[PDB]
C-alpha cells in the first residue's frame, strides 16, 4: 500500500542533535573571528613602554625588573639616610 | 468439445463466456488519488532538499 510520507518531511534535525548549539555558537564566534587576538600589554610608555616590554611582557619573566623595583626604593631611602644621618 | 459427444451445452457455456467476456471492466483508480499524493509529497520532498542542501553550504 501507498507509503506515508515522513521521509520526506524534515524540519527539526536542526534542534535535534547536539552540534546544532555549537554550530550556532561558531557561526558568530567564527565568521567574525579575527586571525590573532589583539595584545599582551603594550602600555606603560614615557619610555617606560620599552620596561614592561622587556621585562613584564610574555617573552620573559626574569629577575632584571625586580632588581630594577627593588633599586628605586633603596635610592629614596638611601639618600635620605643622608638626609637623617 | 469434440470430446463431449453430448455437445449442446458446451456451445451453451461457450456463449455464456463469450457473453460475460468482459467480465470485470477497466479501472485507473489511482489518477486522482496519485496526482494529490504527489503534490503534498511534491512540496515536503523539495522543502527538505532545498533545506538540507542549504544547511549543507552553511
Amino acid at each position: 500500500v501507498s507509503t506515508l510520507i515522513p521521509p520526506k518531511v524534515v524540519s527539526s534535525k536542526n534542534i535535534g542533535s547536539a552540534p546544532n548549539a555549537k554550530r550556532i555558537a561558531n557561526v558568530v564566534h567564527f565568521y567574525k573571528s579575527l586571525p590573532q587576538g589583539p595584545a599582551p600589554a603594550i602600555k606603560a610608555n614615557t619610555r617606560l613602554a620599552r620596561y614592561k616590554a622587556k621585562y613584564f611582557d610574555g617573552d620573559n619573566a626574569s629577575g632584571k625588573p625586580l632588581w630594577h623595583f627593588a633599586l628605586g626604593i633603596i635610592a629614596f631611602g638611601y639618600s635620605m639616610e643622608y638626609y637623617f644621618h | 468439445r469434440s470430446v463431449l459427444k453430448n455437445t449442446s451445452v458446451i456451445d451453451k457455456i461457450e456463449s455464456y463466456v463469450k457473453q460475460y467476456k468482459p467480465v470485470k471492466i477497466d479501472a485507473s483508480k489511482q489518477l486522482q488519488v496519485i496526482e494529490s499524493f504527489e503534490k503534498h509529497a511534491m512540496t515536503n520532498a523539495k522543502e527538505t532538499e532545498s533545506l538540507v542542501s542549504k544547511e549543507l553550504k552553511d
